């Protein structure tokens, strides 16, 4: 059902943030395009590799720049023609076609948020440090789930980690709505068992 | 002189040569094997002392003194004394030393044209000559004064340190072809099937291969410095 994909709660809530309750001037969805654009770990970004490390050529921050664009053209039109088909969407809820645009921008933007430096060699580097190196000391003191983490070091579960990291007197760290946290999770599994099957979804964790 | 896998190389030109069998194999040296290690001898020798005595570490009394003999009978002394600078002077002696040099080792050769042919020789050509003292007190002076000095050491042991890691690299690299880092190590040192003896002379021969600049600024960029 689409009404429950698009959820405008965030974490520690009572209440039921209804759709129709809201000021269009600054909805939901555009207060997380707000809080990823001043946050820190966004920032941080403009010095991180694309491709070559270390000019013209791209980072990381004019990757997501483009991205936030082209996913929200794509799920503008998409959400256009969703209220096309589905008609009690914009009768009794009340949405509309920038809603879609406006969740696929802000999770496109912190997409490629917590990867680690040096581009695809840091997370090889990192999960070979606890195989082949010291950390393998620590074999022995963890369980299999959380050795399998740390020897298969993954971009998108420190996205997750740094967008949802509570900390003293900030609880739920940027807060993002629940909408912009399920669009942005690509592999909604575990990391064990290790590729269970040749789905899409379950290639990583 | 050679390696396991270049000797039926070897063995065929030995055979086709006629190089006299001692041995394992082994064989005599050729003649004009004599002739190159007397001449490879005399230059170093001669341009080694001249270089110390250039670039600051030998006086040019040492110089003057230590080559006496060797250039008696050869020199003008009114154009010796009419030079002005050092350098013209060393090579004026140089030039004279070298055509010394040669003249007598060729005459040395001719002495024992028999005994080398016949494989019977068992020493050089230069320490077959009447002009010895001088040689040994040049080479003792140079070993002193020239391979000794503080940068020469610093230089050795930087070469020593770098080659070691090189060599580290390479062999963890061909040890496991699995990990990501080791296929990263051999597309950057070896991007261009064999037993294990000849995949380490190889190594061997690759590392030999390179520069002092370019391992230098390879040992640089592998430590991202
Ligand atoms: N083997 C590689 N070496 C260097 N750069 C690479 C390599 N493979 C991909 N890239 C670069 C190309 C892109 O500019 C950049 C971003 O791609 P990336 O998001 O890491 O890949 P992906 O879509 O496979 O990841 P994931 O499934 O983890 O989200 O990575
Ligand atoms: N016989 C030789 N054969 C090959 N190289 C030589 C010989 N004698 C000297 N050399 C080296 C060192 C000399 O400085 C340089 C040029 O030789 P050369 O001009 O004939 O000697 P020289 O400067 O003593 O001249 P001169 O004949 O006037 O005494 O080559
Ligand atoms: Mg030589």
């Amino acid at each position: 059902n689409w009404e429950h994909l698009l959820s405008l709660k965030r974490q520690g809530d009572t209440a039921k943030r209804l759709r129709i309750e809201q000021d269009d001037t600054r909805l939901g969805f555009e207060v997380d395009y707000d809080r990823i654009i001043f946050s820190a770990p966004f920032r941080s970004l403009q010095d991180k590799t694309q491709v070559i490390p270390l000019d013209f050529v791209h980072t990381r921050l004019t990757h997501s720049l483009e991205v936030s664009v082209v996913g929200r053209s794509l799920g503008r039109m998409v959400g256009k023609k969703l209220l096309e088909k589905y008609p009690h969407l914009e009768q009794v809820y009340g949405y509309k076609f920038n809603d879609f645009g406006a969740i696929v921008a802000a999770a496109a933007l912190a997409h490629d948020i917590g990867n680690p430096p040096f581009g695809h060699s840091g997370e090889k580097a990192i999960g070979e440090f606890f195989k082949n190196g010291y950390g393998k000391r620590y074999k022995d003191s963890l369980t299999a789930k959380e050795y399998q983490d740390l020897i298969k070091f993954e971009g998108n579960a420190n996205g997750f980690k740094v967008l949802s990291q509570s900390k003293p007197g900030a609880q739920g760290g940027l807060r993002l709505s629940y909408a912009t946290l399920g669009a942005f999770m690509k592999y909604p599994k575990e990391s064990l068992p290790h590729k269970p099957s040749d789905h899409i979804a379950d290639k990583k964790y | 002189g050679f390696f396991q896998s270049e000797r039926a190389l070897f063995e065929d030109v030995a055979q086709e040569l006629g190089l006299l069998k001692r041995s394992d194999v082994s064989w005599s040296r050729h003649p004009l094997a004599y002739l190159v290690e007397a001449a490879d001898d005399i230059c170093y020798t001669i341009i080694d002392f001249e270089d110390g005595i250039n670039l600051g570490l030998i006086p040019e009394e040492y110089a003057l003194e230590y080559m006496v003999k060797l250039v008696g009978q050869t020199i003008d002394r009114n154009k010796y004394n009419a030079l002005q600078e050092t350098s013209d002077r060393v090579s004026y002696l140089r030039a004279l030393a070298i055509g010394t040099l040669i003249n007598e080792s060729v005459d040395t050769f001719m002495k024992y044209e028999e005994e080398i042919l016949a494989g019977t020789f068992d020493q050089s050509l230069i320490d077959k000559s009447n002009y010895q003292a001088q040689i040994t007190d040049i080479i003792n002076l140079s070993i002193e004064r020239i391979y000794n000095s503080r940068e020469v050491i610093e230089k050795e042991i930087a070469g020593y340190e770098i080659l070691s890691t090189l060599l580290e690299a390479r062999c963890r690299a061909l040890d496991n072809n699995d990990t990501h880092y080791n296929q990263l190590i051999q597309q950057l040192l070896a991007p261009n099937e064999k037993s294990l003896y000849e995949n380490l002379i190889q190594i061997c021969a690759e590392v030999s291969t390179m520069t002092d600049g370019k391992a230098l600024r390879n040992y640089k960029k592998i430590k991202g410095l």
